């Protein structure tokens, strides 16, 4: 499963 | 002599070192210091404020 | 959603490029580093230095920018009432054009960047030759020798009390002559920081590792942080690289999203796991695509804008010589225990 | 009771953080060193300098603060009959930016800190170029030649006649050019102490040990005072470390009691027995816990804000060198006896 990060 | 006194006072108030040349440069007749009392007054003011 | 808004599909190339450039991602490495730096900033507890080591292009400067931005909202509500205070200040060291470092220029630049809050505020530095002209630019005479500038900077730093003094590109402090020692330069910096009571955060490449553990004082006096890259030798770093590639792919303002997950290997070849290098490569290739008017991204445009072989060779050599000195092993812990006698 | 007051539980976190910050424990080594330093300051018996060695974070600066406030408090009741005298002056030297240690800047800093309180009067050092200002701070011109500044400081020190000249971070006196023996550097202050009658108490780390015995004339008027950590070889020092750990833990503003007593070894290796390091580490952990509202302090919360093993090894090497330098055995007494001829 590939995770999706948020904006810093 | 008074005018020299306020000149050195204001010059030190702004922050510059009040020297003979700087005081002369902002006084209309910068040759009066040949008088044996005007230079004495300037030196006395400098000593009073600590030079 | 999880990517760029669809409205950006009707704009010019400049808007897409600006949106992508003003887009910063939060990988777990950056998240942990940001959290511990924020916690250290909150309460240094007698720490004079926070050295920030990391590979060139890992994200040091963006982390510093976000830190100052955060410091500016943790202060603004408390800056509505209080005044004569700045949240955070920064400066970048000047590489000297002579054989030796110019400390006088450092002091002058620090005084220039520190003291410009508002024309209304006035304060006497006690040094003859420092004033503010009619244009509101702090001017320093050419004859003010280094100790006088140091005293003026000390007074200004005490008056202003920033939460931290950021010194980026700190390795330039090492440009010294034969007899000059690095401990002397770091001791001058430590004396400044301790006398003004302002925490100093030095950021730079692994060359700044020459300023680490010099003396016992400079040593205790220090919280060393490390902005490590992602390494292919661990599954977690590889997976995080793939995930950041996926989120970049979904945040590339194009009608068709390119598949950058499968091309991670070559990616890691030219980026060394550094997210900043990856971002600059991606933004370059996006500018290329939007100039050529290409809907998606292909490998040829990736190879037309990647770094050279020798550049990556030297980068990885420096990175290896850096990480070799910033690793903790149980053998060192037991060695210290035995030397102290705790074992 | 013997711990933190319960009413601090409803207080804001800033109050608890500050309260632990200014909280002090009179651990036995600090007590003994304060006693000997006070007794040596009270009368100098011709002594020109007192060397107070120690590691980084031992508590030299807290020592100086306590001693200075004490001398001020004793001098306050008697400062009405005899004015024109300062009880104690406290300075810390500047690490030079040039190769040479700037003597003129040392003299300038000393005269300001000496004469900078009220306008009780004046002294008129009789040296031109030195004065105060409308803001009340003494300002001297860059044209005042260093012998003139020395004479002005001489007259000011003979008037003020302070009990002691505090000089923290005195190891910075060693930063001298090549071919210039540290002897003459110490004799520069020796002449000042001899023709002003003021004893100069120099603190600092073990790097000051290069100033110990240069000439017999220097060593005769000197008092050696050594701040030492808690060595792990004897169990009395281990019990002292345990007891101060209890004292520190007892006044931690925590809802539940963090049993830090069990892991005394981990505290020891990350602190090296220098109580300042433990104070800073516990303060960092307290700040993090108050941010996270933690009911107790656990092991991970202790190991995030702990010193790196490399810094610990470097400072420990410095400590071992210093303890080797400041070691006296009966054998040395026997050698002195045999050399004199008393045998
Ligand atoms: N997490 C990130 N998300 C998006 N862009 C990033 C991120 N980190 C870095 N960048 C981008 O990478 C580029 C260069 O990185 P950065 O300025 O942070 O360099 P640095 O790590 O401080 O390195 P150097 O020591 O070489 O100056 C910038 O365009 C910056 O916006
Ligand atoms: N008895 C004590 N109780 C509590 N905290 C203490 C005590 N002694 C020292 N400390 C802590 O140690 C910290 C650092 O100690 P101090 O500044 O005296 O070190 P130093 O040995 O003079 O350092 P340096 O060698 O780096 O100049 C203080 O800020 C204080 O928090
Ligand atoms: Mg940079
Ligand atoms: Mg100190």
């Amino acid at each position: 499963t590939l995770v999706v990060y948020e904006e810093f | 002599c008074s005018e020299v006194r306020e000149i050195v006072l204001s010059l030190n108030a702004q922050g510059v070192y009040p020297t003979e040349g700087r005081v002369c440069e902002l006084m209309p007749n910068p040759g009066c210091f040949r008088y044996k009392q005007v230079r004495a007054a300037f030196n006395d003011a400098r000593r009073e404020f600590g030079l | 959603s999880t990517g760029f808004p669809l409205e950006l599909l009707t704009r010019p190339a400049t808007e897409r490029l600006a949106y992508f450039e003003n887009y910063t991602v939060a990988h777990p490495r950056l998240k942990e580093v940001y959290e511990i730096l924020m916690r250290t900033i909150a309460e240094p507890a007698g720490a004079s230095f926070i050295f920030v080591y990391g590979a060139s292009g890992v994200g040091k400067t963006t982390l510093r920018l976000r830190v100052e931005q955060k410091l500016t909202e943790l202060a603004l509500p408390k800056l509505e009432s209080d005044r004569a205070r700045v949240p955070v200040v920064g400066i970048e060291a000047i590489a000297p054009e002579s054989r030796y470092f110019n400390w006088k220029e450092y002091y002058t630049r620090a005084l220039i960047t520190l003291e410009e809050p508002l024309i209304d505020h006035k304060f006497d530095y006690g040094v003859r030759g420092i004033s503010r002209d009619n244009f509101g630019k702090i001017n320093v005479e050419s004859k003010v020798v280094a100790p006088a500038l140091r005293r003026a900077l000390e007074n200004a730093l005490i008056h202003r009390h920033p939460d931290v003094f950021f010194v980026d590109e700190a390795q330039h402090f090492g440009k010294v002559a034969s007899g000059y020692k690095l401990q002397d330069q770091l001791d001058c910096l430590k004396s400044l920081a301790n006398m003004t009571g302002i925490l100093h955060c030095l950021l730079g490449t692994y060359e700044l590792l020459t300023f680490r553990n010099l003396s016992g004082q400079l040593s205790r006096r220090s919280v060393d942080i490390h902005f490590r890259r992602y390494c292919a030798d661990s599954p977690e770093d590889v997976q995080a690289f793939k995930s950041v590639l996926l989120t970049f792919q979904q945040h590339l303002p194009l009608a068709e999203t390119p598949n950058l997950v499968d091309h991670w290997e070559y990616f890691y070849e030219r980026t060394l796991g550094c997210i900043g290098t990856l971002k600059d490569w991606l933004k370059r290739v996006l500018s290329d695509a939007l100039d050529r008017e290409a809907t998606t991204i292909t490998l040829k445009d990736l190879q037309k804008r990647a770094l050279s072989v020798a550049q990556c060779q030297k980068m990885f050599k420096e990175i290896q010589e850096g990480e070799r000195q910033l690793s903790e092993t149980e053998a060192d812990v037991q060695n210290l225990r035995s030397a102290l006698g705790l074992g």
